[PDB]
């Protein structure tokens, strides 16, 4: 029969979830983000649509940290996004609390997994709206992540999601591929600025605000931070100049 | 209820005219038995607050943890954290309101938040295991309350005074009130010194040590009343 699709832990004859799969689209219908891990950190960046000129420049900020040194960036409901943070910042309190040290970036990914995973098992609640990309450097290395609403999530070199994940992704491979050594933290904040821009494309109706944060054990001394003023400028003209 | 075990004795300070000045030994004690010497007894929080904790050494390092959160706590999401970031009066009152504890019978336990806040405003307040709080030119917890602050209060005896006190007179007077505590106090020679001053910054003085002690004149004394 049918209608295996309206409810969220329902099985389909074939296996799967139709729930998350909807969710998903949720996902692709958002706006584009990205991450780059580079030789001793990592990137975000994502592009904020101006819906018109009534929005103040550079206010409505999206990227999130988690306690000093993880980032977070997110395609999708907005607000399922933040509330996936706000656990988040708790399951990382509660880690330090009892061990001291600040989260392992991959214990971190796993407790978002799992949380997240959980939102797939019953159907008095709806999946997660977002994938996320999120990363940052601890006692052994820098590490970048994306979780899909299925609480599916991996590590990798570069990611995206979103409207452009297609442009973005095209763009990050070229990467991977032209600098088998490591990219730089220097490097990745303008490559971020500009495959934002491209990926800005399927969507080039509408104007951008551009926005990116970083986490580097030399840039930054392992801390998550914003990306602001003369090195966003910097980068924001990186990207306008490769754009023609 | 519950009884301190390891302790920290005084806190002293005082504000001149371009900020605070802060102190505490670096002492643990254990009942009688001065277990503990590296102990770091005034927490820096940000750049505008120090806050000197006596008392139960073990929750001392708990209000520690919770003032570090309260930092990491304030960036979230917060695009300001290092603008328009935590002030002293904001530490202050969120330790004070942790009454609760007192009001649930388990007290925590030990304060002295000292500090500058934006506006130039110079920051200090006292809060116990009671949840008692009060503010004066100069504040001195357990001891010092008792020897200090008479010494400090020479400071600046009212208002306000501040601005006519000098760093340098300031820090002198806490300097000397550190050296009498250890003349008479549960305390160490060594000690930890802190200056918030309204423009250069916090300046926090490490392992300092109390020296120009006056000791001669005990050759002079035998017997309890004995002439050899």
């Amino acid at each position: 029969g049918t209608g295996y699709d309206l409810s969220n832990s329902v099985f389909s004859p074939d296996g799967r979830n139709f729930q998350v799969e909807y969710a998903v689209k949720a996902v692709e219908n958002g706006t584009t983000s990205i991450g780059i891990k580079c030789n001793d950190g990592v990137v975000f960046a994502v592009e904020k649509l101006i819906t018109s000129k009534l929005l103040v420049p550079q206010k409505n900020v999206k990227i999130q940290v988690v306690d000093r040194h993880i980032g977070c960036v997110y395609s999708g409901l907005i607000p399922d996004g933040r509330h996936l943070v706000n656990r988040g910042r708790e399951e990382a309190a509660s880690f330090k609390k009892l061990y001291k040290t600040p989260i392992p970036i991959p214990a971190f990914a796993d407790r978002l997994g799992q949380y997240v995973q959980a939102h797939t098992l019953y159907n008095s609640v709806r999946p997660f709206g977002v994938s996320t990309i999120f990363g940052g450097v601890d006692k052994n290395g820098a590490h970048l992540y994306m979780l899909e609403p299925s609480g599916s999530y991996w590590g990798y070199k570069g990611a995206a999601t979103g409207k452009g994940r297609q442009s973005a992704k095209a763009e990050l491979e070229k990467l991977v591929d032209h600098h088998p050594e490591g990219l730089s933290a220097r490097e990745a904040v303008k490559q971020a600025a500009k495959i934002i821009y491209l990926a800005h494309e399927d969507n080039k109706e509408k104007d951008f605000e551009l926005e990116i944060s970083w986490c580097s054990l030399s840039e930054t001394n392992g801390l998550h931070k914003f990306v602001k003023g003369d090195l966003l400028q910097e980068a924001i003209d990186f990207a306008q100049k490769e754009i023609n | 209820t519950q009884q301190p075990i390891v302790t920290g004795t005084s806190v002293i300070s005082m504000k001149y005219d371009n900020g605070v000045i802060i102190a505490a030994d670096n002492l643990g004690s254990y009942g009688s038995l001065l277990r503990f010497n590296g102990v770091e007894r005034l927490i820096p929080v940000g750049d505008n607050t120090v806050v000197g904790i006596s008392g139960d050494i073990s929750d001392m390092q708990h209000i520690e943890r919770l003032l570090k959160d309260l930092v990491t706590e304030n960036a979230y999401d917060n695009p300001l954290a290092d603008a328009e970031a935590l002030e002293p009066s904001y530490i202050f009152e969120y330790l004070a309101t942790v009454y609760q504890r007192r009001s649930k019978m388990n007290p925590l336990w030990n304060i002295i938040v000292a500090g500058v806040q934006s506006n130039g405003d110079q920051f200090l307040r006292y809060v116990n295991l009671l949840g008692v709080t009060y503010s004066s030119p100069t504040l001195a917890t357990g001891f010092g309350a008792h020897m200090a602050n008479p010494l400090l209060r020479k400071v600046v005896d009212r208002e306000s005074d501040i601005p006519k006190t000098t760093v340098q007179v300031a820090e002198e007077a806490i300097v000397n009130a550190m050296r009498v505590l250890y003349y008479r106090d549960r305390s160490s020679r060594n000690f930890s010194l802190a200056i918030i001053d309204k423009n250069t910054g916090l300046t926090f003085k490490k392992n300092l040590q109390v020296e120009n002690m006056k000791w001669d004149f005990a050759k002079d004394i035998k017997g309890y009343g004995q002439k050899i």
